[PDB]
């Protein structure tokens, strides 16, 4: 969530706190989990 | 009466990474959207990770050249994310700012010679306690891997992590000149016409590598 | 009672051996969670000064009672009283980053600030000793660090302390037949 | 309006023993592990109390010598955990950072002599109140005990705590200098062919013993 | 944010009676038990109302003196706790630290005669608004009581509490010299060989006594 | 329960306020409690 | 639990106030209650 370390509510509601986000109508997490892995040819022990 | 408190004494002063938040002044402000967005990445190991970025060897170059004598040292670099070589790297771009590490350090080595030229190589890990080896029959009884060029012309090394204590320092002692993480040697055992050919290398971030306590010591 | 007396296998002949009771006994003041975390004063250099533990004195309570483990775990916070801004810095980051103020500052906050730091050491358990070069402990074996204008009174307290694998322990040496001294009395 | 406090006075000033724990600086930090870790205390009386350690007699040793002659005083000491018998024991260590006790002391008592040497002791709890026997006939009227050194080497006393107070002070009084907490007296009887030949004493916790009230007195 | 206060004025200075408590800086104290320990008071009436305590006359006497003339009044003292016969009494002892009382206070009379020696006793309360009564005859038309001296030696009359206010001081007034809160008349009416016998008299709290808002006003 | 006012509960627990007190196994209440009243013999209207 | 005397909770959550501890997969309290006592031999009364 950020660095906040409060398990207490916030006493300014939401929008007197940050900028207010708007919806409109991530990509290097997905890209280094699709890393290969293993070997390219067949391994022995 | 009023609801008494006991106005504490050594609490409540400035500190600059505390989770206070500050009161706000101005509100009912609505961003503009950004949504669905491109290339937007979470933490900076994903970066570190999934983008190898080149090392630096003698001439301010990347590559390494095949030696056509009796020497068969390719490079041998101590193992420190604040290493000469390891210098112009992404991985050591973010470990400055940063205390100490664990994890392996993944690196890639492309060869960029012709279709008539055939070489084969190892690199082996020596670690610290004792001098670092400098001949391919020595450095066999290491935590080693070789590989030869043919089709698929990349090799992926994962460098271990083996240590004493769980996390190691990234930054190398000043006064402490023994450098006692490690060596990593990387030789050539043979080659086949391969004089004046290239060998680049590259370094990532490991599949467990995590950085830990971050710092500001001014980017060197 | 009558025992082995070299298997050293503990045995307590209690007090109904000879007729007689025990009686419940608690034992909170002696714990080691208990005893540890208070605040016990150092002294500071004027500027820099690692946070290791093992500069408390050897005549304090928790400095000759630390001294009591080989090995212990503890979070520190501390509480100084300085002048200027004082600045916190993790283990084992160049001493050169005491200077910029990205690190935890606490600005001055009169008479004192006391914060909490975490166990910021890359080894499992601290320890008390070590035999390794022949002071005479590793550069791993601290807090951190603290450089301000001047500090004048900086203290330590250790909490959540885990202790492992005791040490002997030494009261003061009597010349007369009891080491008699001034008690409070009014 | 705003929730109306009163900033009261006298209180909030920094006490050095608070349970108030300071404000955070610095998060997210996850230590190595520890699970399992071997020799682990908790309390600092079950050191005292597991691990018996030795006492100091005239000549800086922890034995005491058989006696060839009339007198038969092996050794009367006061007890006190100021004592100087009890000086280098570690239940006398921690017991210098305390101010009051209560419970019972067990004392340990080894027979070192060969296997022809043969002797008898007591043992005997003199009350404060007058002065100490010297004799062991004078001393059978007190909570005492004998042993005689056989197969099973090692015997086993525990000092009952009698006192008019519920607590007494581990710290005997500057000033005054009768000791009114209490004498121990051990002797021997006889002895058969044991001149020259020892008994190593010892001193541990008892199983009712528990100190109480922590102070800093500077490790005398 | 965080949570807005207002630092308000006027409150939070210290007071010397408040229910404030301070902050503690020493715990995990066990006290030695002491359950069923015997003679605890828990309200200081109590003691005043099941322990009677002398008065005080003429001669720093507790007991008053049958008189033998043609005047029969054994004593007239003014009702007030800060009176000069009241003085010595635990009663006006507690009620020195207080500012005003209600209810009933019991006199206690015990007759010291031999069993020859036989008399009877009136005594009377005169409220305040004209002179005392001099004698038994005008002092029939008070609250009075009558008793006479046999097997039973002690009596008790508890003193009616009238007034107009509901509380009334238990300081008589520096300056206001004519003590309106009443009199109290004790005579004798006959005796009987009674010359130079005895009556010592007793002060207790009544059943229903009880005192109101603590002062200090030292001692005397 | 003595002199204090408060509705609230206290913030340190209960031993580090107080001492504790430990049970082992009042009068002038009963004393006042029992005093003879009424009269000593028979009476009248 | 340590020298803490509060029963509210605390404000900053777990991980901004100390440091969290890791599991991976106490003596003397064993050692001082295996303590033998009793006697040796057949006693008497």
């Amino acid at each position: 969530s950020g660095n906040t370390g409060s398990i207490i509510n916030n006493y300014y509601m939401q929008q007197y706190q940050n900028s207010m986000d708007t919806q409109l109508g991530d990509w290097f997490s997905k890209l280094a989990s699709s890393a290969f892995s293993g070997l390219f040819g067949a391994l022995l022990a | 009466g009023i609801f008494p408190v006991a106005c504490s004494d050594g609490y409540g002063g400035l500190v600059t990474t505390d989770p206070k938040t500050a009161d706000p002044a101005y509100g009912k402000v609505f961003n503009p959207p950004r949504n669905m967005l491109p290339g937007r990445f979470t933490n900076f190991l994903d970066v570190a990770e999934a983008c190898p970025t080149f090392l630096h060897f003698e001439g301010d170059v990347p590559y390494v050249t095949t030696k056509t004598d009796s020497d068969r040292v390719l490079a041998q670099f101590d193992l420190s994310l604040a290493a000469k070589h390891m210098s112009n790297t992404f991985l050591a771009g973010l470990a400055q700012y940063y205390t100490q590490y664990s994890g392996t350090i993944n690196l890639h080595f492309m060869f960029t010679g012709p279709t008539d030229a055939k070489a084969r190589y190892m690199i082996a890990y020596a670690p610290p306690g004792m001098e670092p080896p400098k001949t391919p029959e020595a450095a066999a009884h290491c935590i080693h891997a070789e590989w030869d060029t043919g089709l698929n012309s990349k090799f992926t090394f994962s460098i271990p992590y083996l240590s004493a204590a769980d996390y190691t320092y990234t930054a190398s002692d000043v006064a402490e000149t023994t450098n006692v993480q490690g060596w990593v040697c990387l030789f050539q055992i043979t080659h086949g016409k391969a004089d004046g050919d290239a060998l680049v290398v590259l370094a990532s971030a490991g599949k467990d590598f995590e950085l830990r306590l971050p710092v500001d010591a001014r980017t060197q | 009672t009558t025992s082995a007396g070299e298997s050293a296998d503990p045995v307590t002949a209690t007090v109904e051996n000879y007729g007689g009771e025990t009686q419940v006994q608690r034992r909170q003041h002696t714990d080691v969670s208990f005893i540890l975390d208070r605040f016990v004063k150092v002294t500071p250099k004027d500027q820099i000064n690692v946070l290791d533990l093992m500069q408390t004195p050897a005549h304090t309570l928790v400095g000759a009672l630390l001294r009591t483990a080989t090995y212990y775990f503890a979070d520190l916070e501390v509480a100084v009283k300085h002048e200027g801004n004082l600045t916190w810095v993790p283990n084992g980051a160049p001493e050169a980053a005491l200077d910029n103020t990205t690190n935890p500052t606490a600005y001055h906050k009169a008479p004192l600030t006391r914060l909490a730091l975490p166990y910021t050491a890359p080894h499992r358990v601290l320890a008390t000793v070590y035999n390794g070069e022949s002071r005479a402990l590793p550069t791993s074996f601290n807090y951190g660090a603290i450089k301000a204008t001047r500090v004048t009174e900086l203290l330590y307290r250790m909490k959540r302390a885990e202790t492992y694998c005791p040490r002997p322990l030494l009261a003061i040496h009597p010349d007369q037949a009891r080491h008699k001294q001034k008690i409070v009395a009014p």
